[PDB]
């Protein structure tokens, strides 16, 4: 007894212990290898003659 | 004692922001609280019948 | 003679698409985009344009020194000088009256209690 | 036939009002403690023309008695309020043009506006330009004043109903004729979409009861039953009299 | 009458605008440098910050600190006051020569600060040491 | 004197007809004219959107009638309250 | 009445018009009586009225605004507040008004 004197007439939802995930098995099972590798990002270089201008003269492959 | 300045606060409607009194009475309770209170009342305000009644009058 | 085009893929003559034709040091005329002229900051109490405060679009001064945002008084880049003066005066002169009323009501209540005691006798 | 010009209005697609320019919900303060016992000083910061309004508004600023904050409230300005006036609202405030008592505190004879029908309505009666309620009576046994409304219709109100003392601003607007359609245009263009009204009579009998015929005429009593029907009700609805009205209202 | 040595005016225009002051040496007129009715006024810049019991030291020492300033202030910029607050003691400290030279300006501010810290302790002339709210 | 009697309403030319010109003239005089400012003392201008006056050289603002600073109703109601305040 | 008496000042008598000069002369103490208009704003009314009490001066409230005080002091322009520094011929100093 001697109850909780409150000030806010507004009764908000009382902050509580939001527990985190501790799942009994991995959903994915095997972590997937990198979607987008080094080699998989950059495919072919270019041979359009006006790129080979830009390579040699501008220093941009 | 000297530098400590007496200064009344004064809560006469249009003077000085009213201080945090207990507003327990005036809370917007959640629906379930509102039910289980008002269910109690509603029982009692009703003329209840005797075949219940006797469970109020307990040991 | 030397005509000119916008720069931006907004054809339209909107505010925030205002061209100023400019001779470039190529020599050809080129358009350039006149960014909106900021209106001057203003007083809180009055409609006064508030003095000593750089104009600048709300951001253009968000990264400018606060001397240029402000003046050095009481209510700097807010209330205006005589606006403040009005409300120092008014603050101070009122506080005296509130002191004066207290003395009146203190002494008149002391007289009231004396009048009732004499009436009760 | 069709649905009429004046059955759709309800649907509310176009015949919704226009609330771009429209400033704020013209309303009194919310009631209690402060202003059901003593009173509070407002401050009129702005008087401001409202688009699509019978009479201009007043951002009257008060103080929250429970937080360090100001609330600004759009009262309907009564001829008299002026920026930097001190409005005073609630039981113990006095009879002055802009103060806001509750009909109870207000002697018979007084002239009031934004009178709350029920108390806590934040204003209802006598809010358009120039209009005002007159507090006729007082029934302190069962606290309820009799009050005259601009119509005339005298009506019993709760004595705890409020209302801003004075007559409302924009008084005698309708003095002027508009001339020129265009000014009627801009009147309604800023409110709603009723303007121009075509006359049923002119329209086809598809589109409106009066419509059609080889002469523009109605042909069956423009008076209509009160217990009529959506689409029947175009003409003089539920009339008592009709025709050129002589004398008092 | 009036505007004598004590007179607790309140500066109205210019920086100290809204800060309470004492007219330490008035001049009706006549100076070549300040051609108008002006005072020399010492007065407080930062206030005493409102101490209490239930408080102390690294706040109270902190609170009880009082900056002062000194200024030649035209009488059109001082709203003078009932409240007087005494003393001849600053007059000799606050001369016209005291103004101009930056070191000498400080010398006064160093004395006057002490004088206000003297006064503010033992609650002498309380009004002058509360902030003018505006 | 330009106009024998259209006065201000001569903007409207030959439209709307002598009655609806007259009616408006009376109120377009009233509304376009300058009050005297209760507080300032001064007298120029100013109406600005119906029932909202003014500023002269001051800036306040005052709820008045549509076409005049004080409708007669306001003045009589000022009295009505002047009388009923005193009770 | 007052209007006759301020006329008696303005012809043969020394008097100041307006605020700054009033105040200048409240601070000099030359002001024996200041006549404040009504419409003159309560702030500046209360400011004068303060200075007055430090100078122990009379403050007569000219019932009526500032266009009609200028009138009353034989002026065209409106005057918000008059001082009466010296006007021994007149009777406003002797009068409570």
């Amino acid at each position: 007894k001697a109850l909780k004197v409150r000030t806010s007439a507004s009764f908000r939802l009382p902050k509580t212990l939001k527990l985190a995930r501790s799942p009994k098995y991995a959903t994915k099972a095997v972590p997937h290898y990198n979607r987008l590798d080094s080699y998989k990002v950059i495919e072919q270089p270019i041979t359009s003659e006006t790129a080979m201008k830009k390579v040699e003269d501008g220093n941009t492959l | 004692n000297p530098l400590t300045k007496s200064s009344p606060r004064n809560f006469g409607i249009g003077q000085a922001i009213q201080p945090k009194r207990n507003l327990s009475r005036y809370v917007k309770w959640p629906e379930y609280v509102r039910l289980q209170r008002q269910k109690k009342i509603l029982s009692i305000r009703l003329k209840v019948p005797p075949s219940i009644a006797q469970f109020q009058n307990t040991l | 003679a030397q005509r000119v085009t916008f720069r931006r893929r907004n054809p339209y003559n909107t505010k925030s698409n205002k061209i100023k034709v400019v001779k470039t040091p190529g020599g050809a005329l080129r358009s350039q985009h006149v960014k909106k002229l900021a209106t001057r900051p203003k007083c809180g109490d009055t409609g006064v344009p508030l003095q000593g405060v750089s104009t600048l679009r709300p951001r253009q001064y968000a990264t400018v020194s606060r001397t240029k945002k402000t003046v050095s008084r009481a209510y700097g880049g807010s209330k205006s000088a005589n606006a403040v003066k009005e409300r120092i005066v008014r603050a101070f002169l009122i506080e005296e009256q509130k002191i004066v009323k207290r003395v009146i009501k203190e002494q008149t209540e002391a007289a009231k209690k004396a009048e009732k005691k004499d009436a009760k006798k | 036939g069709r649905v009429i010009r004046n059955q759709r209005k309800g649907a509310g697609s176009i015949f919704t009002s226009h609330t771009r320019l429209r400033q704020g919900a013209a309303k009194l303060r919310n009631l209690d403690y402060a202003e059901r016992h003593g009173y509070i000083r407002g401050v009129v910061k702005q008087i401001v023309h409202d688009a699509g309004r019978g009479a201009p508004l007043a951002k009257v600023v008060f103080r929250d008695p429970y937080k360090y904050k100001l609330r600004e409230e759009t009262f309907i300005a009564n001829e008299g309020l002026h920026t930097g006036q001190f409005i005073y609202a609630g039981k113990k405030a006095s009879l002055n043009v802009g103060n806001v008592l509750p009909l109870g505190s207000v002697p018979e004879g007084t002239i009031i506006s934004n009178v709350e029908e029920r108390p806590g309505d934040r204003g209802a009666l006598a809010r358009a330009s120039g209009n005002y309620v007159i507090v006729i009576g007082h029934n302190p046994e069962d606290n309820k004043t009799r009050v005259r409304l601009p119509s005339g219709a005298k009506k019993i109100i709760s004595s705890d109903a409020r209302g801003v003392i004075g007559v409302v601003a924009g008084g005698g607007r309708i003095d002027k004729p508009l001339l020129k359609a265009g000014r009627a245009f801009h009147k309604y263009r800023v409110k709603r979409n009723s303007w121009p009204k075509t006359r049923g009579v002119a329209m086809n009998p598809v589109d409106h009861p009066h419509g059609g015929g080889n002469h523009q005429h109605i042909g069956k009593a423009s008076t209509i039953s009160r217990g009529a029907v959506s689409g029947q009700k175009a003409g003089l609805i539920a009339a008592r009299r009709t025709g050129l009205l002589r004398g008092s209202q | 009458k009036f505007l004598k040595a004590g007179k607790v005016a309140v500066v109205v225009r210019g920086r100290y605008a809204g800060k309470k002051v004492v007219i330490v040496k008035p001049h009706d007129e006549g100076t070549k440098s300040h051609p108008f009715g002006h005072a020399l006024v010492a007065g407080i810049e930062r206030y005493p910050l409102k101490v209490t019991k239930r408080q102390g030291a690294k706040k109270v020492a902190k609170r009880t600190k009082i900056k002062p300033f000194i200024k030649v202030i035209n009488y059109n910029h001082l709203l003078p006051t009932r409240y007087t607050l005494d003393v001849e003691a600053f007059k000799s400290v606050v001369s016209t020569e005291t103004f101009e030279e930056p070191s000498q300006r400080e010398e006064a501010k160093k004395v006057i600060k002490k004088a206000f810290e003297e006064r503010h302790q033992a609650g002498k002339n309380q009004w002058f040491f509360t902030k003018l709210n505006f | 004197k330009r106009t024998k009697k259209v006065g201000i309403t001569g903007k409207y030319g030959v439209r709307y007809g002598s009655s609806l010109r007259r009616q408006v003239k009376k109120l377009e005089v009233q509304q376009h004219a300058t009050y005297n400012c209760s507080f300032c003392g001064k007298t120029c201008v100013k109406r600005g959107a119906a029932g909202v006056w003014s500023c002269s050289s001051c800036n306040r603002t005052i709820a008045g009638g549509a076409y005049t600073l004080s409708t007669a109703a306001a003045a009589t109601v000022r009295s009505t309250i002047r009388r009923l305040r005193d009770m | 009445n007052i209007n006759q008496k301020l006329a008696l000042v303005v012809k043969s008598g020394k008097y100041s018009l307006g605020y700054k000069s009033t105040v200048k002369s409240l601070r000099q103490g030359k002001a024996k009586l200041i006549i404040i208009a009504a419409n003159t704003p309560v702030l500046r009314k209360s400011e004068l009225e303060y200075y007055a009490m430090l100078s122990k001066t009379k403050v007569y409230y000219f019932q009526g605004g500032n266009n009609e005080l200028g009138t009353a002091v034989g002026k065209l322009f409106r005057v918000g507040v008059v001082t009466i520094l010296d006007a021994g011929d007149s009777d406003i100093l002797t009068a409570l008004a």
